[PDB]
């Protein structure tokens, strides 16, 4: 029954914000410390912040990378845990995992969400499209899709010469 | 200085009921202020959410079975499989939690030795295979999903640029 749920992710221009939400349910909100873990490609798993209960006067801890820029919050009566999220840049790319700490200083995150998925641009086609004719502008645009469905087909088709070995061993039993 | 996680090796090649090794190498002393050392061992399995097998070096999480062992002590820290089965393959993360800022290792991908020939999938169960085939979808959707959100950040450029002229 426990069960942590993130939302609120989603496309960021370099320089935006943004606030995620994480409901709880199954357990007991108010009683556990709630974290903010997120899971890049380059930098791979990284803590991000952590609230502690209202006992502790609600206290925070944050990553350097993310002080005073990010402010992570909690509300027990929805048993919810937030973060807002200001001046992202395209180092702050990732999932966003909302994590719950087992307690009783024995172990931490015991229970992760499913993740959601902020994606901040970067922001360097901004600085080389600007000299570009607009009628160059207006084929770059109509020729992304084509180019988007090339890339999509090479992992589709990665995909098959990864199943056919496997998908042929069942059928040889 | 923040403590840093050293994950070795960074893919480790298996056979199914081979043994298995990963070690982290904390670049200070973890132990925390209360005398604990709370070394974490994860496992991300493809498409989902990484979950806590070992807590405080060596204890077991509940549910863990018991071919999982983690020991360890100073800054060199292991995990062992002691025969590994399909369930285990995945990403496994190393996790110091006694110095703020807590961080995790680099990560090791145990992976299914592939050779030469794809013979070795017919010494599988047919249930490992079709685990292995449902773990594969959403590892597609998750690389398909990467290349949505890439042109989309490729898009909004191109239409500000049309716009500011």
């Amino acid at each position: 029954e426990v069960k942590l749920e993130e939302s609120g992710g989603g496309l960021v221009q370099p320089g935006g914000s943004m606030k995620l939400s994480c409901v709880a349910s199954g357990f007991t909100f108010s009683n556990y410390w709630m974290n903010w873990v997120r899971q890049s490609p380059e930098k791979g798993l990284e803590w991000v912040a952590e609230i502690r209960l209202k006992s502790n006067n609600y206290a925070t801890q944050y990553a350097e990378s993310v002080k005073w820029r990010f402010t992570i919050s909690r509300d027990d009566s929805k048993s919810s845990v937030y973060l807002q999220m200001n001046n992202l840049r395209a180092e702050d790319t990732g999932i966003y995992y909302c994590t719950r700490d087992y307690g009783n200083y024995v172990a931490y995150f015991d229970y992760w969400g499913q993740g959601t998925t902020v994606t901040v641009c970067s922001g360097s086609d901004y600085e080389f499209l600007k000299s570009w004719t607009v009628e160059d502008l207006q084929k770059r645009l109509l020729a992304l899709d084509p180019m988007m469905e090339q890339e999509i087909e090479e992992i589709r088709q990665k995909y098959q010469s990864k199943r056919q070995p496997i998908l042929d061993a069942i059928e040889a039993k | 200085m923040d403590v840093l996680m050293t994950q070795t090796p960074l893919s480790l090649p298996v056979s199914l009921g081979d043994q298995a090794s990963i070690s982290c190498r904390s670049s200070q002393s973890i132990v925390h202020s209360n005398g604990n050392t709370y070394l974490e061992w994860y496992l991300q399995k493809p498409g989902q959410s990484p979950k806590l097998l070992i807590y405080k070096v060596s204890n077991r999480f509940s549910g863990v079975p018991d071919r999982f062992s983690g020991s360890g002590s100073g800054t060199d820290f292991t995990l062992k499989i002691s025969r590994v089965e399909a369930e285990d393959l995945g990403v496994y993360y190393c996790f110091q939690g006694s110095h703020v800022p807590y961080t995790f290792g680099g990560g090791t991908k145990l992976e299914i030795k592939r050779g030469s020939d794809y013979e070795f999938l017919k010494s599988w169960t047919v249930e490992d295979l079709q685990k292995r085939l449902l773990a594969l979808d959403p590892m597609m959707e998750q690389e398909i999903e990467e290349i949505r959100q890439k042109y989309q950040c490729k898009r909004q450029p191109i239409l500000d640029a049309i716009e500011a002229k």
